[PDB]
């Protein structure tokens, strides 16, 4: 990936989270399990959305063929006419089939830059309060409270209280 | 020590779309907009039936020929559709003048009224009925077109004609006539009597004056005479005037144009469907929520736009593991 | 501890972008590139005042309608200005024999030197000024189009005319001439005494005969009769040979075409806005920088480009926060 | 944004520097106050303006609608002549609306990507010798010198001199 | 310490290519992507000679105008080269009724095969021989149109022809008659006797009846008179009836349509190359693998698609150090 | 570049570096040497050929201008005939210039962005058992066999080996 992150050094994607597209999890004494990052997931939704409309009402203004006959003695135009029709059709076919290739691959990178932004957010935060395998985990220098856990999804995660456990616990 | 991850979705979805740099690429959420199917129907459209002309031409339609007797009457239309090469099309040889602009004109009209605008009685110097020919039979006998008329001498004599016609109506006429192209000198006067022959005809707007050539040519559906037809459209409160000693073939209905708005003329093979439809291709009919579809490019209706592509398919998630 | 931070810029901007991903996205600086206003005037172009045909068409112009004297000698025009319809076009009723092919023409000149190629008073075996009908008048009297002349006959006979003019200036001359259909026979030979009438015409390029087509027509501006007009570019050094014993409506003046270059025939209803301009439209004039315009597709001159967008606005700047 | 820097792990942007786009903000003992970076800024300007004229200059090729005009006996052609223009007058529109859009959309992840790659510029240089909030700002383990500060920006910044005093100030 | 690195590609390389944001940016490897070059020559297609028409027109050809016997017998062509002003077209003066609806016709024929339907020994009530004209010199003697026969009075007299040809061919016939307009009443006397004289034409399609009309014209090639020129495609197994008492230029040869297929008439100042070619353009041909060229925009073959551009080059490689 | 590596935090390319696109030059006691990353340089060399490919048999649908031929009373159309193949012309144009312009400016991001992966993957290795000099090298806070680089390249580098003498050796 452009940005590194699915099917980088997150080398695979979790079938058991199927909260959201992107998210968490957690596992300390008091259980484990999967969270999905809803303000990210729903960053993300609000994109793709807006993506297809977009599409979609930029081929309205689209070229419509119409049906005109000639007669024998009308070769040229008639000739004229179809590949008049013919060549607008050819181009509204390049412009959608070049438009959805190029947006299916801005929109993959859009998946990757949003997991990469979600790992650095945390990662940010925690600060050296937690080490960092490098595989898409975060091991905390103290334990983390389910509740001090859900301070890092958040955003509010204090670095200023287990700021002492962790770095007198290396 | 606890552990925290960042992770993504995977599923068991299998679907596949292209990129710049990398074809199948197995997606966790994709959107198919490309319509593919249709039903195979010609449907009504929105309520409203398309005028489906058989085996009939719309030459064969409008100037009545005999083995048209379905379209008699016709009731107002979505579309009209009509075969590639339709059997019935101008029984006695000939040609039909500016016929694509007529089709043209059609493809803008709902609905004709057919009036009779000079009674088939009332022509006491010449013979009305007689009138026909073997190229155009009906049910085993002579027959001819039923929209006009192919006036002969009478008692041996054909006086000069001098009729007109006033649009007394609240909507356009399309009218029309013809003149007859005999084969030789001595069946024009067989015929008309008259061996220098004249038609002219005019309008607020047209002014015509037709002269029969005769010429020696091959036959066709048993004949080497040829007809040619003419059409004008008569607006209200203006007449059209004719003026001919011979080869005159005359009015005797004509179409009110009580209804115009979109239409189309639609070349198929297709017949009726007995179904409603909001979008409607030669090839039948499409119900699709679908932006883009693939099936004719010639459609009416409130239609997805039209590719060529085999397929498109839009990625909405992220590559899947 | 001493510190350093990253930032960026930020202002009370509140102009919005679109992106494919997100629309009324508030960025610091933005471009608009749509140029969406003019001045509702029709202007000289580079100091090259158009054509303003005010109430006549270019027919009217061209043959000399008695309605069009304002058009009698025309400056050189950069463009030329026509109403949607005209109401001084065919004083007495008639056609135009290839009228928008003429049209097309005017398109690719820029001015017109008429000249007398063949004098009204150069007559002597018929009659010149008689010549004149109702459907045409002149402050109250009977009139006719003033570029050509309607010949009767003379103490009551036509004698068959062989005329010939030679271009012998520089430049092409856009030659005028017509035939008159009547609405009876008698008529006919009340006005040109010759029942049997014809126009030959010739020239190194041209040949043509023009026989008078009589029917019986509806009567506009009050006649039942038609003029048929015709015309042709005869090159220098070629003549232009006439021949006819009835019908015939002669030219008196034809245009010499004295410059040639980008015009076009602009259709507005609006009238010279006493301006200058370097690009109009059939709305007004456009001044601007602007790369694209959304004003109307027919325009004249050193133009932006014309898109059917409502607002076109790029981003230069960053999110604003 | 894609990169997450602009209204990402910064925030927000800064109404008081005005000199430029992105740039610095230093705070010691002798002074605070804003200072752009103009080698970052001059980058983005030279690219912004380059794009713009590219735009304009393959709109340059665009067609220009011609009026002709047809007797009623030429409806055929006066339609197809009709369609053709259409036609040509909503390729041509899209084709502007769409790359607007596309450049739009670009445009922006560029001022973003432009942050971070100065945000990391200062990261690279500064290594130890500082802390990283992880909020857009960089905390010195040593002193800084109004000249220090400018040599961090110059690219210049030396790390073998404070390699000292920030290691034992921990 | 042991230290590893990160690094990247770089070399000597000069290309430079082009983006959205920058222009000149010397890259690693590139690939051009356009092909800017031609032979110069117009050669065989796929080892099928064009037919190059030297100074004549697809008129002077299909005519047999004498200049250019070159063509009395043409092998199969790939295409045909016509210039912009060949200059042996029509020797006597005249016109080729629908002239470019043939050309088109021919773009899509790759060859005939000349024959002869009506022998000039077969008018034995007439003169087949008499027949020329100083405009059409051969040899520094009076000629004519080698494929069709100016037929003129016999002994005083020019008795009706009714000639009828039927088509017992497999193949298509291309057939080529026509009438001649002469200057005054007395040279049609002194050529065809009969003061008022037709031709009529007629076979399954066709219908047609010429007059001849005199006028008075400008000399062309030293003639005031003038030829006028028709054709018709003649299905097998179809016939051509003609009927004429003066001015009836008579078909002697006509062309089998022996090969149809794709073809193009091409226009061009050069004359064969001897060479072989898959792609040809006006100016050369083109041998190339690139998806692109820029010479000319009317090709024939598998051609690479043509734009207008001066470089197009695709950055393969990374930003050069 | 927007993902700062090419001709960023790495300034230079390497024109010793002859096997491939991206790569290493490992320095140890048993001799230098610069060695292609296979893996990454094949990644690239993967989608660059499709790309063009894409590009080629994308614009194979292209308007083929065809000659036909008008008389001078047949202006009018002979005029939208021409207006009507310029016209596709220059769309077809403005097509190729257009595509090859961006994606020629992608070309390059995608091997900013694959140097950057690339420096991304060592780095999130080596943890803390090397230093970051930030300007494109590692150097191990212990010795690093021939062997042991490799297994760098190769993505199997043990942390759990050498995690001794890089933490003493501090
Ligand atoms: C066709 O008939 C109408 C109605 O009789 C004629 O109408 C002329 O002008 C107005 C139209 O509203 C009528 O009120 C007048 O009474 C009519 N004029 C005359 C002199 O009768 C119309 O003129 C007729 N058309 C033709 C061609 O004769
Ligand atoms: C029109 O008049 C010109 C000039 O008198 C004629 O010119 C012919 O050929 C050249 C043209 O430059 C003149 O120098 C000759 O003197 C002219 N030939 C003759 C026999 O006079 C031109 O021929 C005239 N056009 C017509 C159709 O008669
Ligand atoms: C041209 O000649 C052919 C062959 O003689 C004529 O063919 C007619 O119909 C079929 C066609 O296959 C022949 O087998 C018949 O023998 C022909 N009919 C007659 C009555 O002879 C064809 O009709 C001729 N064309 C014209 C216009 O006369
Ligand atoms: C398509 O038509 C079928 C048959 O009437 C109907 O059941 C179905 O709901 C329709 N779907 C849409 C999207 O119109
Ligand atoms: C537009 O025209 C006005 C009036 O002449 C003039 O003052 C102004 O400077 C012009 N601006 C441009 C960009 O041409
Ligand atoms: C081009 O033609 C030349 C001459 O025949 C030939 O030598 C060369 O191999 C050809 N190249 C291609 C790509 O066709």
């Amino acid at each position: 990936g452009l940005f590194g992150a699915i099917a980088g050094f997150i080398e695979g994607g979790w079938q058991g989270m199927v909260d959201g597209w992107y998210g968490y999890h957690h596992s300390n004494e008091q259980g484990s399990g999967y969270a999905a990052d809803k303000e990210s997931t729903q960053k993300a939704i609000d994109g793709i959305t807006n993506k297809v409309n977009s599409i979609i009402n930029k081929m309205n203004t689209q070229f419509e063929a119409v049906g005109r006959e000639f007669s024998n003695l009308e070769r040229r135009i008639e000739n004229l006419n179809k590949k008049m029709e013919d060549g607008f059709l050819d181009v509204w076919t390049y412009n959608a089939e070049l438009l959805v290739l190029m947006e299916n691959e801005r929109t993959l990178d859009f998946h990757d830059s949003n997991v990469k932004n979600l790992y650095d957010k945390v990662r940010l935060q925690l600060r050296d309060n937690a080490k960092e395998l490098g595989n898409g985990c975060f091991e905390f220098y103290h334990k983390c409270d389910d509740e001090c856990m859900e301070s890092v999804k958040n955003g509010t995660y204090d670095y200023p209280q287990y700021s002492e456990e962790a770095r007198l616990n290396r | 020590g606890d552990q925290i991850c960042i992770g993504y979705h995977a599923n068991n979805s299998t679907v596949q779309v292209d990129t710049i740099m990398e074809k199948n690429v197995t997606v966790t959420h994709a959107q198919d907009i490309l319509e593919k199917t249709h039903n195979g129907k010609l449907c009504s459209l929105d309520g409203v039936k398309p005028l489906i002309l058989r085996d009939c031409s719309v030459a064969g339609w409008l100037l009545g020929n005999p083995m048209c007797d379905e379209f008699i009457n016709v009731p107002e239309w979505s579309y009209i559709v009509e075969k590639a090469s339709p059997a019935n099309d101008l029984c006695y040889p000939g040609d039909f003048n500016d016929y694509e602009e007529l089709k043209h004109l059609l493809s803008r009209i709902n609905h004709f009224e057919k009036i009779q605008i000079i009674p088939k009685s009332s022509w006491p110097n010449h013979e009305a009925s007689l009138g026909v020919s073997s190229a155009c039979p009906y049910l085993g006998e002579s027959s001819f077109f039923r929209n006009v008329v192919w006036l002969i001498k009478k008692n041996s004599s054909y006086p000069t004609i001098k009729r007109s016609y006033n649009n007394t109506n609240q909507e356009d006429l399309l009218v029309l006539w013809g003149i007859h192209h005999p084969n030789d000198a001595a069946e024009q006067i067989k015929l008309y009597q008259n061996p220098n022959t004249y038609i002219s005809v005019g309008t607020s707007t047209l002014n015509q004056r037709l002269v029969p050539t005769i010429a020696t040519r091959s036959k066709v559906n048993g004949q080497s005479g040829r007809m040619e037809f003419f059409w004008t459209i008569l607006k209200p409160n203006d007449a059209i005037n004719f003026e001919s000693n011979g080869n005159f073939i005359a009015p005797e209905y004509a179409y009110k144009i009580v209804k115009k708005g979109d239409s189309a003329i639609m070349k198929s093979e297709l017949e009726y469907g007995n179904c409603n439809t909001k979008c409607q291709t030669p090839m039948g009919a499409i119900n699709s929520s679908m932006p883009f579809h693939n099936i004719h490019p010639l459609t009416i209706g409130e239609c997805p736009k039209y590719v060529k592509s085999n397929r498109l398919v839009l990625a909405t998630g992220l590559r899947n593991t």
